[PDB]
RNA sequence: AAUUAUAUAACUUAUCUAUUUUAAGUUUGAAAUUUC
RNA sequence: AACUAAUCCUAGCCCUAGCCCUACAAAUAUAAUUAUACUAUUAUAUAAAUCAAAACAUUUAUAAAAGUAUUGGAGA
């Protein structure tokens, strides 16, 4: 049967306001007793090229919108 | 950790190792084309190591593309596929996939959609053939290969012809 | 930092550099530092196992003792 | 050798020194603290004497609560105290028919409650009976803060009635924004659950959540040595020059 | 809501001990069910209007599930608190 | 070093240790001292007497002049940051 | 085999759902008891 | 008076009493003990049966009142 979405996938204490849920962030370690914590986005403080991703074609300075056949 | 062995990224005719990528989806808008009636040709029939039937390389325009044979394609033949719903019969090869509304009562079909988009998953094993026993209107009625006599819309494609070797059922 | 291991045990962690964050490190977090509720028992015999260390060691010094009673 | 304290006496131990002896008063008094939860399908004996059968003499009896089994999925939704009832049942009543396994389970549902003090629709899991609580309770709100642990059944109800308790105990602009007007007639009409901040705090919380919360409390970076030096040389000099 | 009662009296421990349960005290009785029986009255105002079982404004006991599968479910009723309750007699005042 | 694609090394100069040597010369400290030298009993150092032979007497005098302030504690000797210095106390981050 | 066989499963009525004017029967049998 | 062997006392233990407990570096759960990224990370339903009833089936313990009464294939 063809398959219209990837086969591989077919077969409170937050809400509380002005009060802060912990979370093993503080643990440095994952347990599972504790709530995960929200981590802000990462700063390596430098760029690794095995890591680097390439920006999107849109998003280039030379994009153009007419193709350019090659 | 289950990643299906069906995991290769671009579409592709040449064998994979070797496994040919088959499309049950018949009318696919190919390249370079509107979403209209679009012809193809036979290229192969070749041998599917994956499935009981044998399937036929059909290709057109820019697109190439393996589907399932049914029991009379043979390489050059010339293969049609229709989204129109013809006012009169539409002219019909076996193997050609029209929409229910243009073929004719009584002509034997196969790789049927039981719902518009779903694409062939029926009727596609050795010997089988759906019968089209009643055409009123957009509906119609096909007979999948389990004997369910099933309505449905006369969107959905139906393929001509029985697929390839026609005495599948007939074995002893 | 003092850390429990998955045997229920304190144990001074000492902290290791990484370029990346512990929560961005999945090898870091596939360390476990948690204990098993199956530990409760384990916890019970090591008191059990502690007391009986000391009555052993009872035992040695009084085998000790016989003599020092036998040579004086 | 043998333990001079009981295993329940262990727990009484630990409580009393370490960080659980830190633990706020108020909340080792909530901890400390047990109240039995209304009855809801055991009913007290109506008689309080019955005949002895051995010795054929009038003795005095005892209530045997009927046992109830409330899913973890009760603590994650408001049940008017209401579980499951496992045991074996008797058919037609009679113990001389035959005896059938049966799991008794309520009639249980999920929808929404309007709460006045967080100003928000929360869809929960509830049952008729708690239904009718809130309505005798006077309001959603109120038959969370008024209603106690053990009869409200759920530690979303705790979790609602800590930031209901701390957000009456706070006098927070959060409730109801951009309407202050609004937002002093909620804390008027829910007034008699007002309480300390720092109580408030600890309201529900888990034993595992509040070690936790009392290691991050008590956890301090260290003191450079140079500063507290630097103090202590100061002090010593200051009290000289006096 | 299930009821039940144990078959087999359990002996008396006396005044502050606890009894000691046993296989024969572990089969309990039924003495009744919801379940069994046909859905209990249930007290809900109409908030719409529904097929033969009246009008929108009307106070109506039904039985619980039957209002609620149907009725409140749909959102024809709705639970009758003391705070909606004096708003909707002011409102039927005003009405 | 650090092992890039293709199975190929490329050594780190700055993972490269380089060894500093000190000058031996005009250094009369040896391997062995006289047997005629007394023992010498030990004192090891500790952050109190450290902050009294150099903190101390700087404070002792401002602070009798009363020109003691929080601002400037590092005048003294305070050092916010570890950071800057090649040689961090803590975290550690240099070799031996 | 005889005798039962509210394990379940079905149907009927409840049940729970929609609308709208598991329990009790029965049946199968998970089995039970005794005989051959 | 000879060979093979034999000779010995502490190595230590046992039970109560008493007593709860709160006893280097480097590497490590990845492949444990691999100095830095991979791959997210996770235990447990009545305890049962055996056994006793000489088999086996409900059933089978785990201060005085008193082994009285009841219960129980009224039997262990």
């Amino acid at each position: 049967a063809y398959e219209w979405g990837v086969r591989s996938t077919r077969k409170r204490v937050y809400e509380i306001p002005g009060l802060e849920p912990i979370t093993y962030e503080g643990k440095k370690h994952f347990v599972p007793w504790l709530a995960r914590p929200i981590f802000p986005p990462w700063e390596r403080g430098w760029n690794d090229p095995r890591f680097h991703r390439a920006a999107p074609i849109h998003e280039q300075t030379l994009y153009k919108e007419e193709p350019c056949y090659i | 950790k289950f990643v299906s062995w069906k995991s290769r990224t671009k579409y592709t005719v040449k064998p994979v190792k070797n496994y040919r990528m088959i499309d049950f989806l018949r009318f696919r808008p190919e390249k370079e084309k509107a979403p209209e009636p679009f012809e193809e040709k036979v290229v192969v029939v070749r041998y599917d190591p994956c499935r009981s039937a044998d399937i036929a390389l059909v290709a057109g325009g820019s697109r190439k593309r393996w589907i399932i044979a049914t029991e009379n394609m043979k390489a050059g033949d010339t293969i049609l596929n229709s989204n129109h719903i013809g006012r009169m019969a539409v002219a019909a090869q076996e193997g050609d996939a029209h929409p229910l509304g243009a073929l004719p009562v009584g002509t034997l079909i196969n790789n049927v959609e039981s719902e518009p988009g779903r694409g062939a998953q029926y009727i596609r094993a050795a010997g089988t053939c759906g019968v089209l026993l009643r055409k009123v209107n957009g509906t119609a009625i096909i007979q999948l290969p389990s004997k369910r006599q099933m309505q449905v819309l006369e969107s959905c494609t139906a393929t001509v012809g029985r697929v390839s070797n026609v005495n599948h059922n007939q074995r002893v | 930092a003092w850390r429990r291991d998955i045997f229920g045990r304190i144990v001074w962690h000492k902290f290791k550099q990484w370029p990346i964050p512990w929560y961005l490190n999945k090898r870091y977090n596939r360390r476990r530092f948690f204990a098993m509720p199956y530990v409760d028992r384990f916890i019970r015999l090591r008191i059990e196992k502690h007391a009986r260390i000391e009555a052993r060691k009872r035992s040695l010094q009084k085998k000790k003792e016989k003599i020092l009673h036998a040579k004086f | 050798p043998l333990h001079r304290y009981p295993v329940h006496l262990w727990q009484k131990l630990r409580l009393r020194q370490g960080i659980c002896a830190r633990l706020p008063a108020h909340f080792l008094r909530s901890l400390e603290e047990e109240r039995t939860p209304t009855p809801v399908h055991y009913k007290p004996h109506g008689t309080k004497f019955k005949i002895n059968p051995k010795n054929g003499q009038r003795e005095r009896v005892e209530d045997v609560p009927i046992p109830v089994h409330y899913p973890p999925e009760s603590q994650q939704g408001l049940w008017g105290g209401e579980g499951l009832i496992l045991g074996y049942r008797y058919a037609n009543n009679d113990k001389l028919s035959k005896r059938v396994k049966k799991v008794w389970k309520p009639q249980l549902f999920t929808r929404e409650l309007y709460s006045e003090i967080l100003d928000k629709k929360f869809t929960v899991t509830v049952t008729m009976r708690t239904l009718d609580l809130i309505d005798e309770a006077y309001g959603f709100d109120f038959y969370i803060l008024k209603t106690p642990k053990e009869d409200l059944g759920s530690k979303f109800g705790m979790d609602l009635k800590r930031g209901m308790l701390l957000r009456l105990a706070r006098q927070d602009p959060h409730l109801h924004p951009e309407n202050p007007e609004r937002r002093a007639a909620i804390y008027d009409k829910y007034r008699s659950f007002v309480i300390p901040e720092a109580e408030a705090e600890w309201v529900g919380l888990t034993l595992e959540e509040a070690l936790e919360k009392q290691r991050l409390l008590e956890e301090k970076d260290p003191v450079p040595l140079f500063k507290v030096y630097v103090e202590e040389l100061v002090q010593r000099l200051q009290e000289q020059v006096l | 809501t299930v009821i039940v009662e144990r078959w087999w009296k359990v002996p008396l421990a006396g005044e502050g001990r606890k009894p000691h349960l046993h296989r024969r005290h572990r089969v309990y009785k039924l003495v009744e069910d919801t379940k069994h029986r046909p859905k209990d009255n249930l007290e809900l105002i109409l908030t719409q209007s529904v097929d033969e079982i009246g009008v929108r404004g009307d106070l109506v006991s039904v039985k619980k599930s039957v209002g609620r599968n149907k009725l409140l479910s749909q959102g024809l009723a709705v639970y009758a608190s003391p705070e909606n309750r004096k708003l909707f007699e002011e409102e039927k005042s005003l009405r | 070093g650090i092992y890039t694609s293709d199975r190929k090394f490329v050594q780190i100069k700055e993972m490269v240790p380089e060894f500093v040597v000190p000058d031996l010369t005009g250094f009369k400290l040896k391997p062995y001292v006289n047997y005629r030298a007394p023992a010498g009993i030990d004192t090891p150092l500790t952050a109190k007497a450290l902050f009294q032979e150099t903190v101390a007497p700087a404070i002792e005098k401002d602070f009798k002049e009363g020109t003691f302030d929080a601002n400037n504690l590092e005048k003294y000797g305070f050092e916010p940051t570890q950071e800057g210095k090649l040689f961090q106390l803590y975290p550690k981050n240099f070799p031996r």
